């Protein structure tokens, strides 16, 4: 089909952003269960 | 009434009638399917009818036969092929004979040869249908109408039926349309019905591929076909071409030179649209397959087997005659500049700039001189491309040998950010927006920053198609500070740095521009809101006012949502709402991670109070509310264990996000939630505990949830039991039924989305395990007494990730967690695993490759997993 995904600065919708935002909170997430995690059990 | 006279109705304009007829042919196929359709086939098969009565019978079959949602075609082939043989064999006859019989230069019966084969072909009750197609073209005494017709069915065949079910009859189907693809053919018309046909029919031609002579023939046709004087053959041929060049690169090499890149060049200087925009095409797919080929030789390179699949360099080689033609083709915009239509002004771009990324740094030496000497230019036409294609190409070449030319070039940027020519200004927008994400360094220069950062906030005021470009620039400047402030200002949060100085004049400023009526337009308001949240996240000790301020701003921006909820008057309206409300709710996240612990003692009531009513406030449109509760979350995981206070008041709306069972996201937010509850909370939530989890095993036996929910609510049970202690001895015995039953089901590795799923999967079954027993575990004395009653499981458990070991398929997390288990179930028993795991050689290797793996986190439960086993081993 169309590949305007690349024009510039085109490729940025609301839907676009939503994904990208939710893909770091869970990783903040399993960030913080390791890290709870690991500084109880060893250094 | 004459079915005749109906055909004639549905295309007349009179509402009234439209809909009569629609009730009635909807009607009477589903009270007699068989004996209606040989009726509709016997008038269509008449040559006699108007042409206008056989186009509307042709779509009306169509639309009956098959549809745009392919559940309603999949449940209509299956009432077709129910259709007994002699109805489907009458209408057969018809049909075959109805082609050539209609002067229309499309076939209305050929979209009908589509829909009945769509059932006929996996149930083989036609197997004539081929040869005879083969056998029509092949005629010689055949007419134009009927030779392209057949043509026209068969594209349609190929396009809308499954591949798997024509692999068998394609050496048939491929004989017949190069017969009618010969260049001998004097009617153009069917040579773009072969074209069209052939280009639709290329997922299957594999087992014609194999053969030399038969590929060289294939293309022979092709290339003597792009020279016909029809710009609609040019054009098909070339897309054609295009197509083959997608799939068949590895074989393409021998014909490249003398008989490809000629055209494509030739078909790139056309001053057609279409002509030089396939041709465009055609090597920007030579690049792109370039880039993947690229990745396979890095993935084998690396592993230190041979390339399965290896290029040719070809965009090296090409670049030469490429970029001139490019580069002046870059200049055919126009004054009425729209985004909405591909135009190959902007097909030069993105062709161009995907160029730069495949061929890295062999694009530097063939781009600068236009752009030098084209910025000067008194017409803005030249001058946009001297700018536009300086941006296009910063990407691909190392950072170091570009900052000579970026760093002289910057303070033409900025003057050229105020000439009058407004397409310059919006081009020059978006390359200092690109030189702040990519360059770092070369953006915060302190001879340019102020006037560049002065020229920013200026910039944004004018129209909203140069304001949203200069937002990102906004937000990637504050990263490439923050990037460059960690180094210099402390270590684990900055305290002061350069855009400190005028971060409070231009946080207001986007405070500003969101109240812009013209908000909607080039999503400004979305533009402004994500560049609000980035600079709020990314802001200096120094600055705490400054985000103290704009949090009560936000705050009132809250109040102004509250009373604003029976404005919806339309559909679009309600849908900017839904991204209002999101935005707002995700920039809640930030700045309540962005505040101290005693300012957010003042704002939890209200916004607890504003978040619960903007959780009822939405009674439908689930999506927004899918925000709202791991915002919720952010809440809790800031504010500690003082969120018992809202907790009485909460469980209602708690116990109905999980009694969702349609959208698999609230409720994979939802047991986010209630473990972000429980690692707060500790204790506190033994009351709460009983409502969740008899709610909660109601999922696990319901399978009409979606699949991926399933490892996440098995994710959530360890962690509870972590909090407690041990009084979750009363679930205890259910949840391991259900891990039992989890852990029995398996699939085959044939298709690569479940193959992965289960690895998930399993790596959730993992930390369930880890989590009940370190629950039962304890704080620091030994095993509890407890732990008896999972003893008659760890020999199950073991077993499970027995069969993980024996298998291949593997996955980094899921090798990293079983490591983990492994010292857990050792501090558990200790002796009594030591005969369990003896009897499991594969888990020793399933440890050793723990070394081998990259992730850190697998190295440190790998180390933690080995250290144990040398205790057991020495216990005795």
């Amino acid at each position: 089909a169309a590949r305007l995904h690349r024009f510039k600065n085109k490729g940025k919708d609301s839907t676009e952003m939503r994904r990208r935002r939710i893909e770091v909170n869970v990783e903040l997430r399993k960030a913080k269960k390791d890290d709870q995690m690991l500084k109880r059990r060893n250094v | 009434m004459e079915l005749i006279t109906i055909l004639e109705k549905t295309v007349s304009p009179d509402r009234l009638e439209l809909e009569a007829a629609q009730k009635f042919l909807e009607r009477a196929a589903v009270e007699n399917l068989p004996t209606f359709l040989v009726e509709l086939s016997r008038v269509l098969a008449n040559p006699g009818n108007s042409q206008v009565a056989r186009v509307a019978a042709g779509l009306q079959i169509k639309n009956s036969l098959t549809s745009k949602d392919p559940d309603i075609k999949a449940q209509y082939q299956q009432r077709w092929l129910a259709i007994d043989a002699n109805a489907r064999r009458e209408v057969k006859n018809y049909v075959l004979h109805t082609l050539g019989t209609e002067t229309y230069r499309p076939s209305s019966a050929s979209q009908c040869v589509a829909g009945i084969a769509c059932a006929e072909i996996p149930v083989n009750q036609w197997p004539e249908l081929i040869p005879q197609l083969v056998a029509n073209v092949t005629n010689p005494n055949s007419t134009e109408h009927m030779k392209e017709s057949t043509l026209e069915a068969i594209g349609y065949i190929c396009q809308d039926i499954d591949p798997e079910q024509l692999q068998d009859k394609s050496n048939e189907i491929l004989t017949a349309i190069i017969q009618g693809m010969r260049k001998e053919e004097p009617s153009n018309n069917v040579k773009l019905a072969a074209t069209n046909a052939l280009l639709n029919s290329l997922e299957f031609t594999k087992a014609n591929f194999d053969k030399e002579s038969e590929r060289h023939f294939i293309m022979q046709v092709v290339c003597e076909a792009t020279q016909c004087p029809d710009t609609r053959v040019r054009v098909a041929a070339l897309q054609n071409l295009v197509k083959i060049m997608s799939l068949y690169y590895q074989y393409m090499e021998t014909y490249m030179g003398p008989a490809l890149f000629a055209i494509t060049i030739e078909a790139m200087k056309s001053d057609i649209d279409e002509v030089a925009l396939q041709g465009i095409e055609f090597w920007s797919n030579v690049c792109d397959e370039e880039m993947d080929l690229a990745i396979e030789a890095s993935e084998a390179a690396e592993q230190g087997r041979p390339p399965e699949h290896t290029s040719k360099f070809y965009a090296k080689g090409a670049l030469q005659y490429l970029v001139p033609i490019l580069t002046q083709t870059l200049t055919k915009q126009d004054e009425n500049d729209d985004d909405d239509d591909w135009n190959p002004c902007k097909a030069a771009g993105v062709c161009l700039m995907l160029l730069a990324t495949c061929c890295e740094d062999d694009i530097v030496p063939h781009v600068l001189p236009f752009i030098k000497e084209h910025i000067k230019n008194p017409d803005w036409r030249y001058r946009d491309a001297a700018v536009m294609a300086f941006g296009c190409i910063l990407e691909g070449p190392e950072p170091s040998q570009l900052k000579p030319l970026v760093i002289q070039a910057m303070p033409t940027l900025i003057e050229l950010m105020k000439d009058p020519s407004v397409v310059v200004r919006d081009t020059a927008a978006w390359t200092v927006g690109r030189i702040c994400e990519l360059l770092p360094e070369a953006a915060i220069n302190d001879v340019y920053l102020a006037p560049l950062l002065q020229c920013l906030i200026e910039g944004l005021s004018a129209e909203p198609r140069v304001a949203s470009n200069v937002c990102w620039a906004f937000s990637s400047l504050a990263e490439a500070a923050y990037e460059a402030a960690d180094v210099a200002d402390d270590q684990e949060e900055p305290a002061t740095y350069c855009l400190s100085s005028s971060f409070e004049l231009i946080v207001q400023k986007l405070l500003e521009t969101t109240d812009r009526p013209d908000g909607h337009q080039n999503n400004l308001r979305s533009s402004a809101y994500e560049s609000l949240m980035e600079i709020v996240k990314n802001s200096a000790k120094d600055c705490y006012p400054a985000v103290q301020k704009t949090t009560l701003v936000i705050m009132e921006r809250l109040q102004q949502v509250l009373q604003m909820e029976s404005h919806i008057q339309s559909t679009s309206d309600r849908i900017q709402f839904n991204d209002l409300q999101s935005l707002l709710c995700a920039t809640l996240q930030n700045v309540l991670r962005k505040v101290q612990h005693q300012d957010a003692l003042q704002i939890s009531d209200v916004v607890m109070a504003s978040l619960l009513r903007m959780f009822q406030s939405t009674a439908g449109s689930g999506g927004v509310q899918e925000d709202a509760l791991m915002a919720v979350s952010t809440l809790v995981e800031v504010l500690g264990g003082e969120f018992l206070k809202y907790m009485e008041a909460f469980k209602p709306f708690l116990g109905i996000g999980l009694k969702n069972y349609a959208e698999y996201q609230v409720c994979l937010a939802a047991v986010g939630l209630v473990g972000d509850l429980c690692r707060a909370l500790q204790s506190n939530i033994i009351p709460f505990c009983d409502e969740v989890m008899q709610l909660l095993l109601e999922n696990l036996g319901n399978e009409n949830v979606h699949r991926s929910v399933k490892p996440q609510i098995l994710s959530v049970f360890g962690d509870i039991a972590l909090a407690i202690g041990g009084e979750f001895k009363k679930y205890l015995e259910v949840v391991l039924n259900t891990l039992q039953q989890a852990s029995q089901a398996q699939v085959d590795k044939s298709d690569y989305d479940m193959v992965d799923y289960l690895n998930e999967l399993r790596e959730s079954c993992l930390e369930a395990y880890t989590g009940i027993v370190q629950g039962l575990k304890g704080d620091q004395e030994n095993v509890h007494p407890d732990v008896m009653l999972v003893q008659p499981r760890v020999e199950f458990i073991l077993s499970f990730i027995d069969h993980i070991a024996g298998d291949e398929d593997h996955t980094d997390g899921v090798v990293a967690c079983a490591a983990g288990l492994i010292g857990d179930l050792c501090t558990a028993f200790g002796k009594d695993v030591l005969k369990l795991v003896e009897a499991r050689p594969m888990i020793h290797e399933l440890l050793t490759e723990g070394r081998r793996s990259k992730t850190n986190k697998a190295k440190t439960l790998a180390r933690w997993a080995t250290k144990e086993l040398r205790k057991l081993k020495n216990q005795a």
